[PDB]
């Protein structure tokens, strides 16, 4: 078998973290249009038979806590795991509403030795966020 | 008897390392728009990496920023697929 | 179009 076993009773969780409004003291602008993203994802992964949970405007502490809790759920009947992050970012960093979170800290909860119910199962992180401030000028074809 | 603790992760990034990522205030982000569209179209026909490859092509060819600010006008984006997966991933049962 |  060259393909992951996807016929567990459940496809798995799809966590969508949708950060639109940030605390004023961060200086971060509101991410207009991200609700269109969150709704589109919700419906798309519903049709793929994922159990979608949309969360909105989470602090960096709420994000970390959410990932810890989700990593501690019973995933034994689930084929895979999906987490979508919609926020401001920089390289290796996603922003809570009140400050930054290391992407590594988020994904470490799901490491093969720390989330045993997901050992051997695909863990997908979909990240809509800046990775810096470079602009791609493109080249004509 | 063991697998790496880093195995079986995939990180679908909206943009290349070091780069801005583009979001349209009305249509949503270029990447999520394209990702949902390609999943809709191909989740029943294609392996996941080949779907994400279509997302790469859609973002790269069909999107270009329009801005009154010359610094930010006419810019492009390529998403970034980072795969530590050990097997093929199909969404159809 | 805006930047994130
Ligand atoms: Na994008």
């Amino acid at each position: 078998d060259n393909s992951y076993k996807m016929d567990y009773p459940e496809m798995g969780l799809c966590i969508i973290i949708n950060n639109k409004n940030f605390h004023k003291s961060t200086g971060m602008t509101s991410r207009s249009g991200t609700d269109v993203d969150a709704a589109n994802l919700r419906e798309t992964f519903r049709n793929l038979k994922y159990e979608v949970r949309n969360k909105n405007d989470l602090t960096r502490e709420e994000i970390v806590e959410l990932m810890r809790d989700v990593s501690k759920e019973d995933h034994s009947k689930r084929s895979s795991f999906v987490c979508v992050l919609l926020s401001h970012g920089e390289e290796g960093i996603i922003f809570g509403t009140n400050g930054p979170v290391d992407l590594k800290k988020i994904t470490n909860f799901f490491r093969g030795d720390r989330c045993r119910d997901l050992t051997g199962k695909p863990k997908l992180f979909i990240i809509q966020a800046c990775r810096g401030t470079e602009l791609d000028c493109g080249i004509e074809t | 008897h063991k697998i790496p603790v880093e195995a079986d992760f995939l990180y679908a990034y909206s943009t290349a390392p070091g780069y801005y990522s583009w979001r349209n205030s009305k249509d949503g982000s270029w990447f999520i728009q394209s990702l949902c569209a390609m999943l809709k179209q191909y989740a029943d026909k294609l392996e996941f990496m080949h779907i994400l490859t279509r997302v790469n092509r859609k973002v790269a060819t069909e999107f270009e920023s329009f801005s009154f600010d010359a610094t930010f006008h006419a810019k492009k984006q390529i998403p970034c697929i980072v795969s530590m997966l050990t097997k093929e991933l199909y969404f159809y049962h | 179009d805006e930047v994130d």
